[PDB]
């Protein structure tokens, strides 16, 4: 990369970070998608 | 109508070959509570083999018994030759499994299956 | 304090000898099997390690889960596992013995290893590189180098 | 433009956060959760509006083969741009 | 009640019980079945260790993915504890030791850790909380720890005053220090009279209790089916074991009878029925090995 | 059709319907079809009370000899009363040549095995037993090959499901692998793939 | 067209006779054994020394996937879900709906790094090279859960890898 | 297009009315059996149901043999119906005896009181297809409507 050096971007990571597993800062998978059944929300009023 | 037997002409033969094997499973019970240091008693393995004989009871078929006896053959020779472990030795004994609901108002609890 | 000193040179002793003198019991499964024989091989060659080629299951140290679990042949991994003496580490090697892999859905394969045995490193591929499963032993041996065995017994 | 809720949790380019009643906020317990903060709608709203003299425009995607299928783009509408569908990038005629 | 915690599915491996459960203590014998049968269920399961993560790896197959969570705790740190529990619907403390050491006696394992636990669990809006008492514990008790054991129950009733508190007689099981203890004695025979519980009995009444929303602010004693003498008790386990570490507050406690509390409901008020001895005796003590069964009173 | 087509073989194709008409009239008491594919494969579909004499007949006679037992295989076709297609395809070494023997049962007809033509079979109709149910008679060690011990049904039915009904992993209460219902965490995903329009006109069955 | 190993009748003059009994004597097969064994004692060996050397790779190499970006930021994937079609493990979950602009994106990008067969049929069934399937193969996990990867840690990955991947797509799409 | 009213405002968890009167989340046990121990305190005309809109005969036959154990025959629909006559007896008197497909056999329609293009939109379809190819005569009392 001192000859060719890469095509440069924005969203390109500035600080490559190493592997890491067995950190804090390690991968915690998640459903990345929101709610899909919205349930109903009863009336905070009284219903006499 | 006229179909190619297994082993037996009628359903005497086929409950002739029932009993036999009948037999075999029950002599085995004590020698595999043995071999494979089973936790459960003789009893309780003549239960689960006696069971496992009213499981098909229903069955009026000569053809479809005369199966049934070749696979508990089949059974017994993998249980009397240690090729089965003590693990399916024991899966008949559904022991780590949660007991089932059976009546409607506890299947209607848990979830939606009937 | 001085017992404190004590213990963490102790911990750097013992894990230093037990990660660099790591002896593994490599279940030749599956594919993944032939690529342990290539981080056996002369280019990547584990005896340089410390990590010793087929030691047997009641001396190793470290169990190699290189293949596919079947449903047959679970009890057999796990009567192995049994077998061998403390401290005993399971690398996963491969998408079989990860999760599954391509025999995931099948009615005959146990989803992963880790139903079985309890797993310290999962090295995914199919197969993994020799390089990549000498990354996943060296990952082990960095995990062992932080283990605090003599601490936390001194702390309690 | 990475956000965050009253929980502290940061919100993904989805919208996705875990409510505060929620109990799956416990595997970030101790842990991150990895976002992403390159959200892609910010990043092609950056780019400019192309302005050509022609009425159908054709976009790949730039880099032609390492781009997308090539489609081409009406301009005919006034008020809207013409945005491509693969990459967002949109085109004005410019008279 | 919320979205993500209603059940789901027949109760296996993949399912959802809408239990979150915080087990202090899962590092040990009751923790490890407990665990298992959380875990089997389909239940978030928090683990806070104290321990190398090492002596948690039996913990790692005993449910899906993502449905054991391992942390660190310390017992003098609210901190970590408010940590492990503020997302948890139901706390299980299990934290014991039947020997004192240098940096924790049974005053910090009985009553401190106990009473920590259960107010942060107080303060976290936790809606369960279960504390593990001796069946045993008095004040006026001759061990270290039946007192501080007493001590600590009486000051979790006074602190979450919802608390399910079990007492267990005296559980044997594969890894107990009950059965296991006298096998390897190879301390006497007196007039003390002993029902033993077993520890799968003890698990199915723990998660009982957890599923009866009945069994809130109760006060449960886990015993066993069969009372025996400590002699003849000793004297079947010699016989099952083919034969022919310890400090004076063990001494105290073998030699102290299990007494009998009618007020408290046991196990068969959870649904469980107490396995006896004599069933589980052999698979307890076969790996001791290189039977006419015990007096009962 | 020179450069991406496949070369049509006729000599090959008229010898094997030539050596068809000559096995089906040797043996008309069993032989129901022979056919030749496109690709010049011959299959001999028989009556299965046939199965030996017609194994013997190719294995031992001279203008036959097909010494070689390559492969045997049952095919699950649940919209047949005969659900099982049992397939032999047999080598000649002599004459350079392949030829299929097709025959049929059900789940309760046995079919005799053909141990006593080719020992090869000793494992293959075996394997038929454990993945598809159909038993052999007079067969010297019949049992499961591949399936697990305690494995309940035959797993390449097609009413089979893709995972089992069971699943395997080891519990620390009992100390030992159990099996429990299958559960998946993730469903496999059924793709309906096919194209509501005809893809070989050639192959169209006459409408009711 | 064929030829015939192991049929050699040997002599049996008197030469070839106590060449035979002097080799089974003083034992010749044995030390030309020895020979080859101390030829290979003193060649250089071929072994590499990982982790500071590196076994050589191709452009193509199919390790860690990565899901890509166009030179705008803008990411490439517009939710088609032709990558779990064709994925013979399905281990691509795709879920979608049109984002607060009108674009075709997705809102679950999953990957079970465990299931995968690490086969590249993803990349090469992407026709907007938004799924690679990158250089990286040292990333081993402690745990099973941190293989399963979400859009993020796929992002992720492409934001960390691209100076790479692009190169790497550079050097060969001309073959694909 | 109304399948996204089906995901949301949905009733996921039985409610019961607490102390201060505002609907709150309980168990099935819970709710079952405050119904029905208001269930067993009624007889005769104490009880009686409402069907709405969009339930399936299953659930109607249950709630009727339900109030029926009570001595209950007041079930209702919310939608009237003259009960004057004949009634719910015969059938003929409440159906739409001809067809949607007898539609096509008809030669003149009278549509009286309703608006079929939004009441039965099929039907109405049905009846712009017989219109079209089989010279329909329509006639239509009530308000002019498209
Ligand atoms: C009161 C306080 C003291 C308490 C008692 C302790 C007495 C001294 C005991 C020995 C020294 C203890 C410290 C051990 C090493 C700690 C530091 C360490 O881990 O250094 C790592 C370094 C190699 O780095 P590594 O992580 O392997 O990197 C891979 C390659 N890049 O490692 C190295 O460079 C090599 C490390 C060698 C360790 C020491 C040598 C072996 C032990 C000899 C003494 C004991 C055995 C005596 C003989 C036994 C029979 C033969
Ligand atoms: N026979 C029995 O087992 C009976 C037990 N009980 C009670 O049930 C409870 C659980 O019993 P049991 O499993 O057998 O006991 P264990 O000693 O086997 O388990 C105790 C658990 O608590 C942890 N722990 C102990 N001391 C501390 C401490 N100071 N700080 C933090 N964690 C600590 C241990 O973790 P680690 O491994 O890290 O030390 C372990 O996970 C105890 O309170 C005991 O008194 C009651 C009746 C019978
Ligand atoms: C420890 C675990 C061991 C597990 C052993 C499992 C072995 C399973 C073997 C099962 C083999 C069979 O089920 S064959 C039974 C089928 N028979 C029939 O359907 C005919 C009905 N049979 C009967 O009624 C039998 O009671 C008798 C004895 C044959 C006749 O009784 P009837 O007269 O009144
Ligand atoms: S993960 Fe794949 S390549 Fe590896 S052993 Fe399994 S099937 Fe073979
Ligand atoms: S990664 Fe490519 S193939 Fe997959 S959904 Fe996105 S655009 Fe389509
Ligand atoms: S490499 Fe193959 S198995 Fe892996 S995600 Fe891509 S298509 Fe699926
Ligand atoms: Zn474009």
């Amino acid at each position: 990369p001192t000859v060719k050096p890469p095509t440069a971007r924005k969203f390109i990571w500035t600080n490559h970070k190493f592997n890491l597993s067995g950190t804090p800062q390690q991968y915690v998978p998640y459903s990345t998608t929101r709610k899909k059944i919205q349930e109903w929300v009863p009336p905070s009023t009284p219903y006499k | 109508t006229s179909v190619k037997p297994i082993f037996s002409r009628d359903m005497n033969e086929a409950k002739r070959r029932v009993r036999e094997l009948y037999r075999a499973w029950y002599r085995e019970v004590p020698n595999t509570v043995h071999l494979f240091q089973l936790d459960i008693s003789v009893k309780q393995g003549r239960d689960k083999v006696r069971e496992m004989f009213k499981k098909n009871a229903h069955v009026t078929d000569p053809r479809v018994v005369d199966l049934l006896v070749i696979k508990g053959k089949m059974e017994l020779e993998e249980t009397i030759n240690v090729w089965k472990q003590r693990t399916h030795v024991m899966r008949f004994f559904h022991e780590t499994e949660a007991p089932r609901p059976k009546d409607f108002l506890s299947k209607f609890y848990v979830g939606h299956d009937p | 304090s001085r017992g404190e000193y004590v213990v963490a040179k102790l911990d750097d002793l013992i894990n230093w000898a037990r990660r660099s003198s790591l002896w593994p019991m490599t279940f030749g499964l599956a594919c993944c099997a032939v690529e342990m024989m290539h981080m056996a091989a002369p280019r990547y060659d584990m005896d340089r390690f410390g990590v010793v080629f087929r030691a047997s299951p009641r001396q190793s140290d470290v169990m190699i889960v290189a293949g596919t679990l079947t449903n047959k042949m679970a009890p057999a991994l796990r009567k192995v596992y049994d077998q061998m003496p403390e401290p005993r580490y399971v690398v996963s090697m491969g998408s079989c013995a990860n999760g599954g892999g391509y025999y995931h859905y099948s009615y005959s394969v146990v989803r992963g290893c880790d139903r079985i045995v309890p797993v310290d490193i999962y090295v995914p591929g199919c197969p993994p590189t020799a390089e990549a499963l000498l990354y996943g032993i060296l990952q082990l041996q960095k995990k062992i180098k932080r283990e605090k065995r003599l601490r936390i017994w001194y702390r309690r | 433009g990475v956000r965050t809720s009253p929980t502290g949790e940061k919100v993904t380019h989805t919208g996705q956060v875990y409510d505060d009643e929620d109990y799956r906020r416990v595997r970030f317990v101790g842990r991150q959760k990895e976002v992403n903060e390159n959200f892609a709608i910010d990043l092609i709203a950056e780019q400019p509006v192309s302005q050509v003299g022609s009425r159908v425009i054709s976009c790949d995607g730039g880099g032609g083969a390492l781009g997308h299928p090539r489609v081409y783009i009406n301009l005919d509408k006034e008020t809207k741009t013409g945005t491509c569908g693969y990459c967002g990038l949109q085109f004005r005629q410019q008279h | 009640l919320h979205h993500a915690v209603i059940p789901h599915g027949k109760g296996g491996r993949s399912s959802v019980s809408g239990i979150v459960a915080t087990v202090f203590g899962a590092t040990g014998f009751l923790g490890r079945y407990l665990v298992n049968h959380l875990g089997r269920m389909g239940s978030q399961v928090i683990v806070p260790y104290r321990c190398e993560p090492y002596d948690t790896m039996h913990l790692r197959p005993m449910g899906d993915l993502g449905q054991i969570i391992f942390m660190d705790w310390n017992g003098r740190d609210k901190d970590s504890i408010r940590r492990a529990v503020e997302h948890s619907n139901v706390v299980i403390n299990l934290v014991g030791r039947e020997w004192e050491t240098k940096n924790f006696d049974f005053e910090d394992v009985f009553v401190k850790i106990p009473q920590a636990i259960a107010q942060v669990s107080k303060e976290a809006g936790v809606e369960k909380f279960i504390h593990i008492s001796h069946l045993n514990a008095d004040i006026k008790s001759s061990s270290k720890y039946l007192r501080n054991k007493a001590v600590g129950e009486k000051e979790v009733r006074e602190t979450f005053p919802e608390a399910t508190i079990i007492k267990p007689a005296d559980i044997f099981g594969r890894e107990d220090r009950f059965l296991n203890y006298f096998a390897n004695i190879r301390s006497l025979g007196k007039k003390t009279v002993k029902q033993p519980v077993y520890i799968v009995d003890v698990t199915k009444g723990i998660i009982n209790a957890i599923k009866d929303p009945d069994a809130r602010g109760k006060t449960f004693a886990f015993v066993g089916p069969n009372r025996y003498l400590l002699f003849d008790l000793v004297q079947y386990v010699f016989a099952v074991a083919h034969r022919p570490w310890t400090t004076r507050d063990k001494v105290e406690r073998i030699h102290t009878t299990d007494r009998t509390l009618p007020h408290l409901p046991g196990l068969e008020d959870l649904g469980v029925q107490a396995t006896p001895l004599e069933l589980k005796a052999i698979e307890v003590l076969r790996r001791h090995r290189t039977v006419q069964p015990a007096k009962t009173v | 059709t020179r450069p991406t087509v496949r070369p049509r073989n006729d000599v090959a194709h008229k010898q094997l319907s030539a050596f068809g008409e000559y096995v089906a009239e040797i043996l008309p008491k069993y032989v129901q079809q022979v056919q030749v594919s496109c690709f010049s494969e011959l299959e001999i579909c028989i009556h299965p009370d046939g199965v030996i004499p017609v194994l013997t007949f190719l294995r031992d006679h001279s203008n036959a000899q097909f010494k070689s037992l390559a492969d045997l295989t049952a095919v699950d076709i649940p919209t047949r009363q005969n659900r099982f297609e049992i397939v032999y395809n047999l080598l000649s070494l002599r004459f350079n040549s392949r030829i299929r023997v097709k025959t049929y049962t059900d789940e309760l007809t046995p079919v005799e095995s053909s141990v006593s033509v080719y020992k090869a079979a000793n494992w293959y109709e075996r394997e038929i037993w454990d993945m598809f149910g159909v038993f052999f008679a007079n067969h010297p060690d019949l049992r499961r090959i591949l399936t697990d011990y305690g494995f309940e049904g035959h797993p390449f039915r097609k009413d089979f499901p893709l995972s089992g009904y069971v699943e395997l992993r080891y519990d620390d209460e009992v100390k030992r692998v159990v099996a429990e219902p299958v559960e998946l965490a993730q469903e496999f995903r059924k793709f309906d793939l096919n194209s509501p329009w005809e893809a070989f006109p050639a192959y169209r069955q006459p409408p009711e | 067209t064929y030829k015939y190993v192991n049929l050699r009748e040997p002599s049996m003059d008197m030469k070839s006779v106590t060449d035979r009994a002097a080799q089974t004597l003083l034992w010749t097969e044995l030390i030309r054994g020895l020979g080859m064994t101390l030829s290979y004692l003193f060649r250089e060996p071929a072994t590499i020394n990982y982790p500071f050397e590196k076994g050589p790779l191709s452009p193509r190499f199919r390790g860690e996937h990565a899901l890509r970006r166009y030179p705008s930021g803008e990411e490439r994937c517009i939710a088609c879900k032709l990558c779990e079609a064709v994925c013979p493990a399905q281990a691509i979950t795709i879920e979608a709906e049109p984002r607060a602009d009108g674009s075709r994106r997705t809102t679950r990008y999953d990957i079970d790094m465990t299931k995968c067969i690490y086969c590249g049929f993803c990349q090469e069934a992407c026709p907007v090279d938004a799924i690679v399937e990158g250089p990286n193969f040292e990333f081993s996990t402690e745990t099973h859960e941190e293989l399963l990867y979400n859009k993020e840690k796929l992002l992720n990955n492409g934001d960390k890898w691209e100076a790479e991947i692009a190169a790497n797509i550079q050097a060969d799409y001309l073959y694909r | 297009f109304a399948y996204d009213g089906l995901k949301r405002q949905r009733l996921t968890e039985p409610m019961v009315r607490n102390e201060k009167g505002l609907l709150t989340h309980t168990t099935w046990e819970d709710a079952l059996s405050r119904v029905a121990g208001m269930l067993q305190s009624c007889q005769g005309n104490d009880v009686a149901a409402i069907a709405g809109g969009l339930v399936d005969a299953e659930a109607l036959i249950a709630l009727k043999d339900l109030l029926n154990r009570v001595d209950s025959d007041t079930l209702c629909t919310e939608e009237v119906f003259p009960t004057a006559g004949a009634g719910t007896d015969l059938r003929s008197n409440y159906l739409l005896n001809t067809t949607i497909a007898g539609v096509e056999e008809a030669d003149v329609v009278l549509l009286v009181g309703t608006n079929p293009r939004f009441e039965a939109p099929l039907f109405n379809a049905r009846i712009r297809k017989s219109w079209l190819h089989n010279d329909l005569k329509v006639a239509l009392i009530g308000s002019p409507v498209d």
